Formats: structure tokens, C-alpha cells, sequence
């Protein structure tokens, strides 16, 4: 059910929980490399494309896919964890 | 004994959410530095042309007032 | 096309502050200075010894002596114009 989902999402981020995990999350996949090889593949994407044609836009749609997969695994088993947690303690 | 994949479901929007607004920075930052080095590159570049082209013409000039001089 | 714009303004912004009259006198000095004109007049000496007066014209003359004339002019004075047009354009936006 969406309103559940509506409720849960709206108590994450009043209690702030959702700034936490967001801040944790991206700082996870800075430390691990993940970002790198994000601007490693917009390096390419450029020199393959030029820079009088290669857009924004572009560039997401081109960079997204192997970014979404490459995201570890672990992090994801750690995030699920921290949820399960947040939902015991606030409900 | 997880009853709902409800927290399954929040962890993968939650996830991709954080995900892709982070590949859209990412994106935009180094495309603004590309181009604002590919600018320098240009600026330079620009400046050597128009460095040649001055020197051409005051050159040409100059090879005449020469040739006048030596006549007689 | 917008390198050509760019070399229109950067050369506009050279005339409107005066600083290409500058950069004429500068070439000018820098010419003198590594012994340009005096070998340029050597080389008229000769191609008009060769010609004749009579048979040589200007438009000939041009001809003969502006390759040699191009030549002439060292790398050092050229590098030395390009710095001062790109600290001109650093100090006027």
C-alpha cells in the first residue's frame, strides 16, 4: 500500500533520518570509489561525443545504467538494515 | 521473518533516489570544469590568431616602406 | 563561428582602448632591435642588382622579398606581442 509507504517516508524525514542516511550513503560511495568511476566514464562520454554536442542530459542518460550497477551490494544490505531498524524503533 | 517487502521497497527508492541525483552532480560538475577549461583552451587559441593576423598586416605595411627606402 | 566572434571581440577590444597602435610601435622597436629592416634592405639590394632598376617594378619587388621578409622575423618577437595581448585581455574583462 502507497500510504503506508507515504507515512513511513514523511516520518523519515521529519525525524531527519533521511538527511542522515542520504549523507552516510553518498559519503559510503565516495569512499569506495564509486563517484570516480562515475566522472572516469563522463571523461569518455565527452572525448567520444565533443563538447559542441555532449549535453547534461547526455551525459546522465549515457552514465546511469553502469552507475546503478556498480552501487555495491553491501551498502544495500547495510541501507535495508538501517531501515528494518527505523521501523522497529518508530513503530 | 520479514511479513512485507514494504522496507525492501523503501530501501531500493531510497537508494536510487540518493543514486541518481548524485550521477546528475557528478554529471553537471564535470561538464561546467570541461568547459570552463575548453574556454581557457579557446581564449589562448583565439589570441594566438589574432596575434598572427596583426603581425601579417603590420608586416605587409612594412615590407613596403622598406622597399621605398632603398629607391634610389 | 564562435572562435571567429571571439577573434572579432578580442581584436574590437584591442582598437577601442588603443592598445593596437601600441602593439604596431611595439613590433616596430622589437624589428629594429633584432636587425629585421636592415636585412630586409640587404635583400633589396640584391634582387634589384639582378632585376635592374629599370626592368623591376614594386608589385615585382613585393613579390621576391616578402617570403624572405616573413621569415626574418623571429619566434621571440612573436612571443613576446602574444603575451602582452593575453595580459591585455586578463586586465579588460
Amino acid at each position: 500500500d502507497a500510504q503506508m509507504r507515504a507515512a513511513i517516508n514523511q516520518k523519515l524525514i521529519e525525524t531527519g533520518e533521511r538527511e542522515r542516511l542520504k549523507e552516510l550513503l553518498r559519503a559510503k560511495l565516495i569512499e569506495c570509489g564509486w563517484k570516480d568511476q562515475l566522472k572516469a566514464h563522463c571523461k569518455e562520454v565527452i572525448k567520444e561525443k565533443g563538447l559542441e554536442h555532449v549535453t547534461v542530459d547526455d551525459l546522465v542518460a549515457e552514465i546511469t545504467p553502469k552507475g546503478r550497477a556498480l552501487v555495491p551490494d553491501s551498502v544495500k544490505k547495510e541501507l535495508l538494515q538501517r531501515i528494518r531498524t527505523f521501523l522497529a524503533q518508530h513503530a | 521473518l520479514v511479513l512485507s517487502e514494504l522496507s525492501q521497497g523503501l530501501a531500493v527508492e531510497l537508494m536510487e533516489r540518493v543514486m541518481m541525483e548524485f550521477v546528475r552532480e557528478t554529471c553537471s560538475q564535470e561538464l561546467k570544469n570541461a568547459v570552463e577549461t575548453d574556454q581557457r583552451v579557446r581564449v589562448a587559441r583565439c589570441c594566438e590568431d589574432v596575434c598572427a593576423h596583426l603581425v601579417d598586416l603590420f608586416l605587409v605595411e612594412e615590407i613596403f616602406q622598406t622597399a621605398k627606402e632603398t629607391l634610389q
